[PDB]
RNA sequence: UAUGCCAGCUGGUGGAUUGCUCGGCUCAGGCGCUGAUGAAGGACGUGCCAAGCUGCGAUAAGCUGUGGGGAGCCGCACGGAGGCGAAGAACCACAGAUUUCCGAAUGAGAAUCUCUAACAAUUGCUUCGCGCAAUGAGGAACCCCGAGAACUGAAACAUCUCAGUAUCGGGAGGAACAGAAAACGCAACGUGAUGUCGUUAGUAACCGCGAGUGAACGCGAUACAGCCCAAACCGAAGCCCUCACGGGCAAUGUGGUGUCAGGGCUACCUCUCAUCAGCCGACCGUCUUCACGAAGUCUCUUGGAAUAGAGCGUGAUACAGGGUGACAACCCCGUACUGAAGACCAGUACGCUGUGCGGUAGUGCCAGAGUAGCGGGGGUUGGAUAUCCCUCGCGAAUAACGCAGGCAUCGACUGCGAAGGCUAAACACAACCUGAGACCGAUAGUGAACAAGUAGUGUGAACGAACGCUGCAAAGUACCCUCAGAAGGGAGGCGAAAUAGAGCAUGAAAUCAGUUGGCGAUCGAGCGACAGGGCAUACAAGGUCCCUUGACGAAUGA
RNA sequence: UGUAUGGCAAGUCUAACCGGAGUAUCCGGGGAGGCACAGGGAAACCGACAUGGCCGCAGGGCUUGCCCGAGGGCCGCCGU
């Protein structure tokens, strides 16, 4: 198929094909397992103190007092897990693989896929996506990465039509739980991905929502976060061509 | 950090000379313009304008600055006690501005009217 | 919903009696024990069998079955096409930590082959002459008299 | 509970063409892929050369796979071919998925199961 | 109707619950020795008032210098009095001063004191004098060298196993140890110091051949580095102390040469950039700390308070996180970008000074002994005839020799020189610094969020808790009455709220006081389920229900 | 050792580790090695049906009982 490339003013100016990887059948199973995989490989092992409750010399009576065998130091329970101040039974364990593996080819299918969702307006719109545009992904000329600041991205993405993505994740959320109390206050909407060639879009990065990425590692997650098909990207000429070969 | 109990930590346990950008106001509009900064270190000889709490609007003279506690007492903010005593209440520069600075000394004047370095 | 999931509420979690799952007793000792006695049921009889020649005289053979070779002859076209001639070295993969290379005569040839290997079985040759080949034996090959 | 959305599409769309058309191999191929992955055909090209015969489709209810030799003319449908499988059967005749067997013959005629 | 039963209401009691986190737990990066120049630890002191903690040491919450920092300050700790600071204090960094007693504890003795100059004790050097030096003890674990169980498993148990584990003795470092082949033995025309990681592999090997036990070569990686003696041949050409003088060491050999690319010697060729000694001496990176750092505190409404809703506007290489009277990119700290310093890498790499590599021919000059090896007895190992070690006895050759290649002997072949020595880097731990989290959230998580190894128990070794939350701001309740009264109570005052009033957010259940509805002093006990009646009931969140008659009308049926 | 789902398939998977980067995630590389692709025999050593016959389910075909009949079943034959 064809892609129309834009300018800087958001113009179109000229077209390019649009890869074969593009057409690449949506396999939504095959990318929420890639993701599952890349968050759990992330998460940090965690257990309770080997000796926790342990530490104590606390012996059971036995028989004759009318007490229950229990261990007792100075007249007081310990050790075992019925009792307060005693071992955790079956804890969490620092000696526990919380990995995943995934084999590459199964994972590669996943971000060709992942990257195949993104070229179809109606998935886009499906998965919450905020625009008013019928072509899809947006694909923009080289000098975006020439671009220096954030506010002459916004100017583009409006000239795109784009840029109510960014209006909808310029919300943050305060979450419920306890995850406050461990610096997981926050969370908010994912918006615009950014895929260029050179490096990561320094000038488009602090936008509300946005995630910067470059084409030779553009992952299954920036593609799709949440394991979720179809995210409103914009690609770099370059870029695309890059993605391509992935 | 962006741990929360390191962030209050290092807030709450900083050294004195630490806390003076706890007791940091923003400045007025002409301020900004003549010194460059946005904000300067209340000092007792200061004017400020509460714009937060139930004193909101009124201005005064500081008339002290409590680095521990990191606290302002600002002229006629005060609370009537129970015997009819008229005590200071305690504000968070935060929700005051400065509209007029005590230049007495050179250090402090040199601070605000260097470039390289904000009082 | 998985089975352990649904235990809670149980009691003994699919054992039977609460008398059951206790120690190594409810399983008639630890590991292995009882493979002679209580547990002689599906275990390997008791004994010494043969003997074992050291590591570093034993001989490992390569080998492959025409049935591979001839049906990739065309598709191996890096390879001599005379009036086919395979180097069946250059064909078996492992071929290196090996002592020798052997083809052995499982399938059919349906094309005349020459082929040159260090060793071959009685059916491999009857089946490449057969279909108007050759068998070539290399020089290594020559340790049968 | 099948985990692939396109393998629960084709088994959704070989009933329809089973209940519609007058076809039964198509319901038929439908049971089999509702059965566990294990019990799928996995057929390589030495077991398609010895049974098909021209003009008879050739069905498979599950993967064709590249081991052997195929020489006959003939029209082979299944699941999914192996990279290799599908190279040497289009050198002699014509790898198509269930997808386009059951558009161009919806009836299901003059096909052959092979497993 | 008393005594009383059930449910609720008001108020207690209690401290669950929800919300909150100054603490934990775990992971990761960095970094890493201290002590006779008296450490670590402890004791006792030290403040205006000072009991605890912290700090400090008779100069006692401190003294001095430099740099930073800045208008405040006098630790935790918000009193009273008083004081310090523009003579630039507080505070932070680096460096210095002071630094009681006991403590390895060292003049001697002693439960932290005492008695009449002290390296006690053991050593090296030695001016043979404690003159110059060393050792001792500590440290979270890691590390190296020794000693070495049992419960347990084998469904008993003895070999085996647990296990060279627990525990004990000795000792080093920032890392240890190992290490340049008498190797390997995919047997080769092959590899080429050593650790470590992945694998080889639960393979080979062991084993009441039961249960169990269990490598290596090689390979892929990480990091890479290779050298010095003894002797031959020389023979005082040498070394240590001292400013010097002078002294001491050394023919029982200091020093030169030399170290399997064997060397020495004799005769030659060529040459050095090898090696060794020494000088200089980083970049980058990484860890930590610091400087600078954009943009709203606008309107209306609610509120005690706007960070809320609605409206208008702004920054962003900064929309991580935190604070601020409620949900904050733009109010404050920060955060992105840029820059600076210290530490580590490292006295390393690079560069340099000096030395001089190597080759031919001749020469039986040299080349590590209770050794190699054998036997007796044990331990250990996967090591089986073929692991490594101990002990007692025996015991060789000399490179033209010797050892190894998984039984012994002889020959061949291939490898390799033991009985002298050193050696960077890659790896272990986590005290210390910092960072992180699908970890816990106050009966949890450390024993310990609090006075925590605290209070307290035991002669002692040792054992060992519980206790978090007023409020936006103390505005922490003036005055009056009552009272034995700084009690308590009444009235009153503050605040949005006192049912936020001091172990004071919320405030469950068990349960208690008063009280409401129902039952109740002639009556029977798993306390109820299902039916059906009495009596009782503010709203809300349920709105149905009763009787005449009529329609429909299964089985059944006058 | 099974099972369910998913990738790839006569193959499949990388381990340690290396480079990159948005720096524990992630992208690229790495096939050392493992299992599978031949078995039998203590060992020496030797080394197999890409189909020869008959039944026949599903399915297909036909002129509607008659054919073709993967899988399955019964035999042959082959390696040791
Ligand atoms: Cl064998
Ligand atoms: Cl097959
Ligand atoms: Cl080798
Ligand atoms: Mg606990
Ligand atoms: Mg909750
Ligand atoms: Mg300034
Ligand atoms: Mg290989
Ligand atoms: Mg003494
Ligand atoms: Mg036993
Ligand atoms: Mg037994
Ligand atoms: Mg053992
Ligand atoms: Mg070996
Ligand atoms: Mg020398
Ligand atoms: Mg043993
Ligand atoms: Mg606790
Ligand atoms: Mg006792
Ligand atoms: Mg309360
Ligand atoms: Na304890
Ligand atoms: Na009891
Ligand atoms: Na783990
Ligand atoms: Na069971
Ligand atoms: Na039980
Ligand atoms: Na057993
Ligand atoms: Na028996
Ligand atoms: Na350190
Ligand atoms: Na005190
Ligand atoms: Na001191
Ligand atoms: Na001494
Ligand atoms: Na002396
Ligand atoms: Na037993
Ligand atoms: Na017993
Ligand atoms: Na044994
Ligand atoms: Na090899
Ligand atoms: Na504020
Ligand atoms: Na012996
Ligand atoms: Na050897
Ligand atoms: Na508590
Ligand atoms: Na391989």
């Amino acid at each position: 198929m064809q892609a129309t490339i834009y300018d800087l003013d958001g113009n179109t100016d000229g077209e390019v094909d649009l890869p074969d990887v593009f057409e690449t059948p949506v396999r939504s199973d095959l990318i929420g397992k890639a993701v599952r995989a890349a968050q759990a490989n992330r998460k940090q092992d965690y257990g309770s103190d080997e000796y926790a409750g342990l530490r104590t010399p606390a012996e059971s009576f036995g028989s004759g007092r009318g007490q229950a065998h229990v261990p007792k130091q100075d007249g007081r329970a310990r050790r075992v897990p019925q009792a307060v101040k005693g071992r955790s039974a079956h804890p969490p364990k620092t000696e526990k693989d919380r990995s995943l593996d995934l084999n590459d080819k199964e994972r590669q299918l996943a971000v060709r896929s992942a990257l195949a969702a993104t070229a179809d307006a109606d998935l886009v719109a499906d998965r919450g996506h905020e625009f008013d545009r019928d072509e899809v992904p947006v694909v923009v000329s080289d000098d975006f990465e020439d671009l220096v600041k954030t506010q002459e991205v916004v100017s583009l993405l409006e000239a795109l039509d784009v840029h109510a993505d960014i209006d909808r994740a310029d919300e943050t959320k305060i979450k419920a739980g306890q995850g406050s109390a461990r610096g997981r206050k926050y969370r908010r909407p994912a918006s615009i991905l950014f895929v260029t060639s050179d490096e990561p879009s320094t000038a488009a990065r602090n936008l509300a929502g946005a995630d910067v990425a470059t084409a030779s590692e553009v992952n299954t997650e920036d593609l799709a976060p949440g394991g979720a098909p179809g995210r409103l990207t914009v690609f770099t000429e370059s870029a695309l061509a890059e993605v391509a070969e992935r | 950090s962006k741990q929360p109990d390191k962030q209050r930590k290092s807030q709450r346990r900083a050294p004195l000379h630490e806390r003076h950008k706890q007791v940091r106001a923003t400045l007025s509009a002409d301020l900004r313009e003549e010194y460059g900064q946005r904000n300067v270190r209340v000092n007792a000889g200061d004017t400020v304008e509460v714009l937060r709490g139930d004193f909101a609007g009124e201005e005064g003279e500081v008339i002290n600055v409590d680095l521990d506690k990191a606290v302002i007492h600002v002229e006629d903010v005060t609370l009537e006690k129970t015997d009819g005593e008229e005590v200071p209440r305690p504000l968070d520069t935060s929700n005051v501005r400065v509209t007029d600075l005590d230049l007495e000394d050179e250090k402090r004047e040199a601070r605000l009217e260097s470039e390289d370095d904000s009082a | 919903t998985s089975k352990k999931k649904r235990q809670r509420g149980s009691r003994t979690h699919g054992g039977g009696s609460h008398k059951n799952r206790r120690g190594a007793g409810h399983r008639g000792g630890r590991g292995d024990a009882g493979r002679d006695k209580h547990e002689f049921h599906n275990h390997e009889p008791l004994g010494k069998s043969g003997f074992k020649r050291p590591q570093k005289v034993q001989e490992e053979a390569a080998t492959i079955d025409v049935r591979e070779i001839d049906e990739n002859v065309t598709l191996l076209a890096a390879d001599d096409v005379a009036e086919f001639r395979v180097d069946v070295r250059d064909v078996v993969e492992e071929a290196d930590d090996a002592d020798y290379v052997k083809v052995l005569g499982a399938g059919q040839v349906r094309h005349e082959l020459t082929l040159i290997a260090d060793d071959f079985s009685e059916g491999a040759r009857e089946k490449v002459e057969g279909a108007g080949g050759s068998v070539e034996l290399t020089d290594l090959g020559e340790e049968r008299q | 509970s099948k985990t692939n959305p396109r393998l629960s599409s084709l088994i959704a769309d070989l009933k329809s063409a089973a209940r519609s058309s007058g076809g039964a191999v198509w319901g038929d191929v439908a049971e089999r892929l509702e059965k566990p992955r294990r019990t799928h055909a996995e057929v390589n090209l030495g077991r398609i050369e010895r049974y098909a015969q021209e003009d008879e489709t050739v069905v498979v209810p599950g993967k064709v796979l590249g081991s052997g030799v195929l020489q006959k003319d003939v029209t082979v449908a299944a699941v999914d071919f192996s990279g290799t499988a599908e190279t040497k059967i289009d050198q002699v005749g014509e790898a198509v998925s269930l997808e386009q067997a059951i558009e161009n013959n919806p009836e299901g005629s003059h096909v052959r199961v092979i497993r």
